[PDB]
């Protein structure tokens, strides 16, 4: 229902990543969208199995988190809405989930060695914890940051206006669930930073510390 | 310079040649009454690609149209005639085994005797044709279609009063000269003071009036050709006779006194060369009429061109070297 | 004056010249030759010779494979040079030129050494051989253009100049170098054979501690020369040589090196040298004796190093306009008398005479391509020094030379696109030049001709935008691609051939009972207007687009508007007649009284006109059975409509 | 960084890249290039040069070293890999011709050719006339073509004649083809319009038809996001970019100005669809960025396309471009090629 085998011939995706682009962005709603971010908030909650797609392709969540960061919030300011307030309605269940995969998730000396598994006869490595790719997508310059920061911002530009406006209760919560991922990391970015020392793993990430400080694109100011 | 060679198999005398607008083809004609068409390919060889029998006659030229036009060719005879002929695509009959599919689409009858030259007209007077003869006139012929090309009406017949052996056509795209041509004459008569005559359309009375005459050229001519305009406010004119020769004719502005009658130039000799030690049997321009060849019983094509001094010079001879 | 030699003599093979005449014409890079012999057989049983033809290409150059890396990057260099400002000062400008001219050289170098690894590696000697002679050739162009830089581009002041003219030997002369890797590689360097050659030739190209290091060698290994070797040595590092970061006038130079001289002799006469020949030769050379430097003619490989060896040791002072009278007499002492100058010889004497239009003249007579002349002279009009003088034919000089050239890249499939950009430049003669080639270019693909008539229509060329979308009209005509010849003659806006194109749907329509197309027919928009043929094109197909997609008499006002014109073909009025049968008989009066005479008006210049002539042939009977019903059906409806018409027409004539 | 050119002596008509294997790491190595407008044309396979390295004797080895070539018949209009050893090209001959590379000796071989696909005819003998075949798409066994001639071919890789023929799909040039699914195609025109087929259908006809509004505008290229099927970007004989919906109407959903020019070739990024890239003859080759898909918003002044001139200054016409991962080449009518192992530093 979300395909997370692509096969090599096949030129059109099926399931909810067509409907969310071929139906629900030509109506303008986005019902089916927002119920499938709501299905994966509770079951993030009830825990995934570690072997979730094993055989069929590598075990593990990143298949469903790039559905959730590269096909619904990287795209949730490019489309537009008939509901003025589904915008912010839809950034709250996506960012509840990122939440729940932060928050749940303790760094591990595991998470920073490459487990190979046997696929049909070829040697592939597993899919990383979702709150490993969580923090790797935090603790960089990420279109994830961008638009997390960018989020901060749009947050502060509606709510010094002291107004009312369409959504508002869930634009609030999309900035809380922001807020609340950006000091989960801080929470867990030392242990993190070691284990990644230790491994000596061949990946590069900043602090968040820091990346806080990175030149917003919108402003031209470090004001994050 | 660098040759390429062909065998051309035309079975008597070969006593023409002329390429196509974009060099992409060539035409070849013989006495043994045939025309041969000749294309380049897309890997720089050539082939013959129809071969002929055009005529009753030996064939005296063979001369193409401007693209606009198509693909036309025209050649004239021994016979009396000239003959158009069109390149068809999917025309050819094996009902008619060994026919070409260069058909002709008419033959031109009404000259007294051998057709000695045929040129295509300057493509924005319409697709029109000029033939001369030993009849000593120049005829002119208009197709009214560009498809139908088996009807032309005969527009005009020019007299010169003396025999035609090759005429040319003034290559001037300018609206500020009236249509030209120039004709040469085969001539041994003592009498006829001169061998070169040239015509103008004069549209106050639409008919090609003789204009000018030159009265220095008293020797038999075999070839003739105006040198394509770059612009010049004066024409340039080769003849091939006893020796090749470059003239000028710069326009004489009429006053506004002078009306009805034809132009007047001012006509000068750039340069004659004698350096063949023989007769000149040909005289053709560059696509920008700066530079001249010219071919004659030497056995050598002489080209020529001006230095930045207008002084006219020799500066190549081709020439086989029989080996 | 100009061509006062013997014009250049082709051979073509075969060809018996001896008494035999010609035929000749003239393509965009090639002309054609044919010989006037046919071999009819005096009984010999030999094969007959047929004629032959022969294509005779341009001589010059353009074809070398490797050369068009020389053309498309000196196109590249032009037209940076086309795009410097005028305004640009005399300090800044001259900086630029000279850095256009050393770019223009970098060309010249990358395409001389890929040539010469190219000779290298070429599996043939013969091939070897033709890469090598144009490795010469590029040599001789980048020796010229390294003269021309120091003495009309960056134009070297005295003192200076000798710096320039040093390493303008040693740019070129190359030799040195390579003689110093196998004498320095070698077990003993102080005994290879060459060492004491090269030791000399290292001094006269006033290479002083690089010759003091080769003296070094003697001195290391030879503990009874080593002392002499070494005041050798000092005195080679005594020489006032100018420093171009130091500030001396040319009169402290001048005096400095006036010691040197009486410092050098001075060794001489107590016979300091007279222990080793060749040290005593070398205090001569560096003397400026010019007996013991023409007893090196051996060791100086062309005269003009022989120049710049007496520059350095008898006038480090020297002038541009004093320059002439040392070369002259260089050439007088090197050559002696019993031998010409050579080509490149007259080239660098009038360089060293300063007279850029001999220079001019000899390098257009010594080198095959204009190329070089072209860019020259190009160069030396943005340093303004030249025949920018109008010629006879109004254009100068620079654009003479560049409407040869352009017209020598028109003569290469790849390259005519650089000859537009080398006529644009041309301003007297340039437009009309191209506008002689421009419908020339072979036309395989109608991509290519969009190429093609977008430079022409930039250019404002229109009779030969209108003679090119002519051309692709007929070639869709002759390959009856009816949308190509229908879309090309609206772009080349002649109403006859749109005419002419409609004079095919029309007919195609006959011959099928539908179009080759529909789409082109709809979409002909304002185009449409381009004739009034073209006009009922596209209203025969709006009638058949009311026919399954509207009304009636809209339809029916529009098919008597066709027939009426003089635009519908009369073989085809007992159709329009025909159509009109589901009009007429309707309940609804749809054509007025008024309009059904017209319709009959139609009929009746259609039968009036069949001939009264009797009785050959069986077959033909059964349309005739048919044209009658036709017509009578047409009578009759006519006649039905025009009863009711006058009714309903006479009544609102009656209330 | 930086961008390595090379001169070449030839026109370059068409580059293509060579497909990488399935799960492999490489970045893209090996390049083939087709040439147009010479005495003789070619097709030359080149492999990038190593930027990375001097040796002790310090020759620049970091040339776009020729791997092998093989002489072409007419102009290379056309060029794509079929597999990772095989090549099809186009030819203003109407010849349509398969290539095998040999890398056990480094040379190039004619694999199988149809002289005929593409041809011009006339009233009643096939006394054919050459028609230039303009563009070529392969669905391996399968392989479409378009020209002059209004001809759509359907080929294969294991059969010598056509699978299907379609005479005069158009009565204009067709220029550009691309298949929407393994049956369904869709051709442009030189009327301005895009015509879809289905080689399901029994019927010559088009299964659909989309344009512009009246005024024509020829399309010289075509080609449809790897992620949408009916997503699809055209390029114009003014220099404007269309972007198409093949599902809703008869027009193009975003219309933008990519060039003062005729656009000889449209790409979406391999991996990156979200990213765009396009050369023409008004000398420019130029990336877009915009990261519902970003092509298709109706108001480009909300949402971003922000866009970037690869070449550092206008050259003669550059005809052809193609993009592998971080790599990306480029063809001009200058004699020359460009190439970058990396577009995103």
């Amino acid at each position: 229902i979300l395909q997370t085998v692509r096969i090599p011939s096949q030129r059109q995706a099926i399931g909810i990543e067509v409907e969310l682009n071929e139906i629900e962005s030509r109506c303008e709603e986005y019902p089916l969208t927002r119920a499938f971010c709501q299905l994966i908030s509770t079951l993030v909650e009830s825990s995934f199995p570690s072997n979730l797609g094993a055989g069929l392709r590598p075990p593990g969540f990143d298949p469903y988190l790039q559905f959730l960061r590269d096909s619904v919030f990287l795209r949730f300011r490019t489309r537009a809405y008939r509901r003025a307030a589904e915008k912010w309605e839809v950034a709250e269940v996506v960012l509840e989930v990122f939440y729940k995969l932060l928050r749940d998730y303790e760094p591990q000396l595991e998470d920073f060695v490459d487990q190979f598994v046997e696929l049909q006869g070829e040697e592939i490595i597993a899919y990383k914890p979702p709150g490993f790719s969580l923090m790797y997508h935090l603790l960089n310059e990420s279109p994830m940051l961008e638009l997390a920061l960018s989020l901060l911002e749009e947050g502060v530009k509606q709510l010094d206006t002291y107004a009312p406006f369409p959504g508002k209760k869930h634009l609030e919560k999309a900035v809380q669930h922001c807020l609340a991922l950006l000091n989960l990391t801080l929470q867990k970015e030392n242990l993190f930073m070691d284990l990644l020392r230790e491994s000596q793993l061949a990946l590069i990430v900043c602090p968040l510390e820091q990346l806080l400080q990175g030149i917003n694109p919108r402003t031209k100011k470090a004001d994050n | 310079f660098v040759a390429r060679s062909i065998a051309a198999d035309h079975k008597d005398l070969i006593h023409d040649v002329s390429f196509d607008f974009h060099g992409r083809r060539m035409a070849t004609c013989s006495s043994d009454q045939s025309v041969k068409v000749w294309d380049k390919s897309e890997s720089g060889d050539w082939h013959c690609t129809a071969s002929w029998k055009t005529h009753s006659g030996s064939v005296w030229r063979v001369t193409w149209a401007h693209p606009e036009f198509g693909q036309v060719l025209a050649s004239c005879s021994f016979d009396r005639t000239a003959a158009v002929w069109e390149e068809i695509v999917g025309e050819s009959n094996d009902k008619l085994r060994g026919q070409s599919h260069w058909v002709k689409r008419t033959t031109l009858v009404d000259s007294r005797t051998s057709v000695t030259d045929v040129k295509f007209a300057p493509k924005h007077m319409g697709l029109m044709l000029a033939t001369c003869s030993a009849d000593g006139i120049v005829r002119i012929y208009e197709a009214p279609d560009v498809m139908n090309l088996s009807q032309w009406s005969l527009q005009h017949e020019i007299s010169c009063k003396l025999s035609c052996s090759c005429i040319s056509w003034n290559p001037s795209s300018s609206r500020a000269h009236s249509p030209m041509i120039a004709v040469g004459s085969d001539d041994s008569s003592p009498n006829a003071m001169a061998k070169v005559q040239i015509f103008e359309y004069n549209e106050n009375t639409r008919k090609y009036a003789k204009a000018e005459t030159l009265m220095t050229v008293t020797d038999p001519v075999h070839d003739i050709a105006f040198a394509p305009n770059l612009g010049r406010s004066f024409h340039i004119l080769a003849i091939a006779t006893k020796d090749v020769r470059i003239f000028t004719l710069k326009p004489v502005r009429k006053e506004l006194t002078s009306s009805g009658g034809p132009t007047k130039f001012e006509i000068h000799i750039v340069a004659q060369f004698d350096n063949h030690n023989s007769q000149v049997w040909r005289v053709s321009w560059n696509i920008t009429g700066t530079v001249l060849a010219s071919s004659g019983d030497d056995g050598c094509v002489r080209l020529w061109k001006a230095n930045y001094m207008d002084n006219w010079k020799c500066t190549g001879i081709l020439k086989g070297n029989g080996s | 004056e100009e061509l006062d030699g013997e014009p250049t003599v082709t051979l073509i093979p075969g060809v018996n010249s001896k008494k035999n005449q010609m035929y000749f014409d003239w393509g965009p890079g090639e002309m054609l030759v044919c010989e006037t012999s046919f071999n009819k057989k005096e009984k010999s049983e030999m094969v007959p010779s047929c004629p032959f033809i022969y294509i005779i290409r341009k001589d010059v150059d353009v074809y070398s494979q490797i050369l068009r890396k020389l053309f498309n990057e000196s196109h590249g260099i032009f037209l940076g040079l086309q795009r410097i400002d005028e305004e640009l000062t005399g300090k800044s400008r001259k900086s630029q030129l000279v850095r256009v001219s050393k770019n223009y050289r970098s060309v010249i170098r990358a395409c001389m050494e890929e040539m010469h690894q190219v000779a290298i590696a070429a599996k043939d000697p013969a091939n070897g051989r033709q890469f090598s002679s144009q490795v010469s050739i590029l040599s001789a162009m980048e020796l010229i253009w390294n003269l021309c830089e120091i003495l009309f581009i960056e134009v070297a002041p005295a003192g200076p100049l000798l710096l320039h003219l040093l390493d303008w030997v040693r740019l070129h002369v190359c030799e040195v170098d390579s003689l110093s890797a196998d004498v320095l590689g070698s077990e003993n360097p102080s005994k290879h054979d060459s060492f004491w050659n090269l030791v000399t030739i290292l001094v006269l190209q006033g290479r002083l501690d690089e010759a003091r290091q080769m003296l070094s060698k003697e001195a290391d290994a030879s503990p009874a020369s080593a002392g002499i070797c070494r005041i050798m040595g000092d005195l080679m590092r005594t020489m006032p040589i100018l420093s171009p970061g130091n500030t001396q006038t040319l009169t402290e130079l001048e005096l400095k090196w006036q010691h040197w001289h009486e410092e050098c002799e001075r060794y001489l006469q107590d016979s300091t040298f007279a222990t080793s020949p060749h040290l005593e030769s070398l205090l001569k050379i560096m003397l400026g004796d010019e007996a013991a430097l023409l007893e090196q003619k051996e060791l100086l490989s062309n005269w003009y190093h022989f120049l710049v060896t007496r520059l350095l040791y008898s006038n480090p002072t020297v002038k541009p306009i004093d320059l002439h009278y040392y070369a002259q007499s260089s050439l007088d002492l090197f050559l002696g008398g019993e031998s010409s100058p050579e080509p490149l010889d007259n080239i660098l004497l009038a360089a060293f005479e300063f007279d850029i239009h001999q220079v001019i003249k000899e390098c257009s007579i010594a080198l095959s391509n204009w190329w070089f002349v072209a860019h020259l002279t190009d160069l030396l009009d943005h340093c303004k020094l030249l025949q920018s003088h109008n010629l006879y034919f109004g254009s100068n000089m620079r654009e003479f030379l560049l409407l040869e050239y352009a017209s020598g890249l028109f003569a290469h499939p790849s390259l005519w696109q650089l000859g537009v950009d080398y006529f644009d430049y041309c301003p007297e003669l340039g437009r009309v030049s191209l506008e002689l080639h421009i419908e020339r270019i072979p036309l395989n693909t109608e991509q290519k001709a969009l190429k093609v008539l977008r430079i022409c229509e930039q250019r404002q060329m229109t009779e030969q935008v209108r003679s090119i979308c002519k051309i692709l009209a007929m070639k869709a005509v002759r390959n009856n691609r009816l949308g190509s010849a229908l879309s090309w003659s609206i772009r080349a806006k002649d109403a006859a051939f749109a005419t002419l194109v409609s004079d095919r749907f029309l007919r195609d329509y006959c011959e099928r009972g539908c179009f080759s197309d529909l789409d082109l027919i709809d979409n002909l928009g304002p185009a449409m207007m381009l004739s009034d043929r073209l006009t009922f094109l596209g209203k025969y197909r709006e009638f058949h687009r009311m026919y399954g997609e509207k009304r009636f008499a809209d339809a029916a006002s529009l098919l008597l508007s066709l027939m009426t014109s003089r635009i519908a073909p009369r073989s085809f009025w007992m159709t329009l007649l025909t159509d009109a049968l589901p009009l007429l008989e309707q309940k609804q009066v749809i054509f007025s009284a008024e309009q059904t005479y017209e319709l009959m008006r139609c009929l009746e210049d259609l039968t009036s006109r069949r001939p009264v002539h009797g009785e050959s042939d069986t077959e033909q009977l059964q349309d005739d059975d048919i044209e009658t019903t036709k017509v009578e059906m047409l009578r009759l409806s006519l006649a039905r409509n025009l009863a009711r018409a006058i009714i309903r027409e006479g009544s609102l004539e009656g209330s | 960084e930086e961008i390595y050119a090379k001169f070449v002596s030839q026109k370059i008509s068409k580059t293509r890249w060579r497909p990488l294997p399935p799960g492999s790491l490489q970045t893209a190595e090996t390049f083939a290039t087709g040439s147009w407008d010479n005495e003789e044309n070619y097709i030359s396979l080149w492999s990038i040069g190593d930027f990375g390295n001097l040796d002790s004797d310090g020759g620049f080895e970091g040339d776009h070293q020729l791997l092998c070539d093989i002489r072409h018949h007419g102009d290379v209009m056309d060029l794509q890999f079929f597999d990772q050893e095989r090549i099809v090209a186009a030819s203003s001959t109407g010849c349509v011709t398969v290539f095998l590379h040999h890398p056990n000796n480094q040379t190039l071989s004619v694999n199988q050719q149809w002289t005929t696909a593409h041809y011009h005819t006339g009233p009643g003998s096939p006394s054919y006339s050459s028609a230039p075949c303009t563009g070529v798409v392969c669905n391996n066994p399968e392989i479409v073509t378009v020209g002059e001639d209004g001809r759509i071919n359907l080929f294969r890789a294991d059969h010598k004649e056509a699978v299907r023929t379609i005479d005069n799909a158009d009565s204009s040039t067709l220029h550009a083809v691309t298949f929407l699914r393994t049956p369904e195609i869709l051709t442009v025109n030189s009327i301005g319009q895009l015509k879809i087929w289905d080689f399901r259908q029994q019927g010559n006809e088009p299964s659909q038809i989309l344009s512009l509004t009246g005024d024509r505008v020829p399309l010289h290229c075509v080609d449809r996001h790897p992620n949408q099927q009916h997503v699809v970007a055209t390029g114009g004989q003014d220099g404007m970019l269309s972007i198409w919906d093949v599902r809703q109407g008869t027009m193009p959903v975003s219309l933008l100005k990519a060039h003062e020019a005729e656009m000889w070739e449209v790409h979406f990024h391999p991996s990156n669809p979200e990213h765009l890239f396009t050369c023409s003859e008004d000398g420019s080759l130029w990336h877009w960025d915009a990261s519902i898909s970003s092509w298709l918003s109706t108001d480009p002044a909300k949402d971003r396309i922000e866009i970037t001139s690869l070449l550092p200054s206008r050259s003669l016409s550059v005809n052809t471009l193609d993009v592998l991962g971080p790599c990306l080449v480029c063809g001009t009518d200058a004699e020359a090629i460009y190439v970058t192992r990396h577009l995103f530093s």
